[PDB]
Parts: C-alpha cells; sequence; structure tokens
C-alpha cells in the first residue's frame, strides 16, 4: 500500500 | 482525518527514524523495499555500536513532511509536499513506512526509512490524503502558486 504525489511531476 | 486539519494545520505522530538512504527513482516498491533493507542491515550495525535510532516527531499537512527533534521541537528536516513523490507502508513490516523525496541540495532521490509502533498504515494514509488534497489545491489554482 503506497501512494504516488500526482503534484510532483509538475514542480520537477 | 478531515480535509481543515491536514489543510489549515498539521496531524502530529511520533516515530523512530532509520535514515535515509538515495535511492535511483521516485516511486516503486522494489525501490522502497530496497532502501528498506540497507537501512535495516545499518540500524543493525548501529546497535551493535551500542547506538538507538533517533525518536522524531512528524508533522503531515498539505505543505509537507517536517521531521522534528521531539524534545527541543527543532526542525531538521522539513520535506515540502511537492518534492515527496512516493509514500508507502512496508506490507512485511506493518511497522515501517517511508516516503521518497527529491532533494533541495543534491537533484538526488532520497527515501527517508521510519518506525511507528502503532500508526504506520495510518501516517502512510495521512501522507495520500495529504497528497489527494494539495493536488485539488493545484488543480483548482489551474496548475499555479508555490
Amino acid at each position: 500500500n503506497g501512494y504516488e504525489n500526482p503534484t510532483y511531476k509538475f514542480f520537477e | 482525518h478531515t480535509p481543515e486539519a491536514l489543510s489549515k494545520h498539521f496531524i502530529p505522530y511520533n516515530a523512530k527514524f532509520l535514515g535515509s538512504t538515495e535511492v535511483e527513482q521516485p516511486k516503486g516498491t522494489e525501490v522502497v523495499r530496497d532502501a528498506v533493507r540497507k537501512l535495516k542491515f545499518a540500524r543493525h550495525i548501529k546497535k551493535s555500536e551500542g547506538q538507538k535510532i533517533p525518536k522524531v516527531e512528524l508533522q503531515i499537512s498539505i505543505y509537507g513532511v517536517k521531521i522534528l527533534e521531539p524534545k527541543t521541537k527543532e526542525v531538521q528536516h522539513n520535506c515540502q509536499l511537492h518534492r515527496i513523490s512516493f509514500c508507502a507502508d512496508d506490507k512485511t513490516d506493518k511497522r515501517i513506512f517511508t516516503f521518497i523525496c527529491k532533494d533541495s541540495e543534491s537533484n538526488k532521490h532520497l527515501c527517508y526509512v521510519f518506525d511507528s509502533e502503532k500508526c504506520a498504515e495510518e501516517i502512510t494514509l495521512t501522507i495520500g490524503q495529504a497528497f489527494d488534497l494539495a493536488y485539488r489545491k493545484f488543480l483548482e489554482s489551474g496548475g499555479k502558486d508555490v
């Protein structure tokens, strides 16, 4: 049980 | 918990901090399991040196995860939520949970590994909820801000 952060990709 | 708690304040938790270690990817089950194993090996070595792993307090919010020295409440890391790519519990050890944060300093991915007696699953879910709320705010701003 894990979660990716959808916002991450936009701040890289 | 509620939106408001994550959004307007923070949720505190106690944990032990096994450390952080550099990883190659921002996500993935294998990646985090290899990290947890590395840090369990290091911790076992340190215990044979007579060391305890440090206790920390975590403050989870839509803005990030702060890692505090629990007595002084002094901030030792602030992991901005938008630099945390992934959080997971460990399916083969209830108490272990982790997240991957892209380092301010170095461009490297760091996996932070922790131990919580009772709350590992709950902590992991809380960070997931933070991701959800922060992403919704992000979309509602049409992609802008901070």
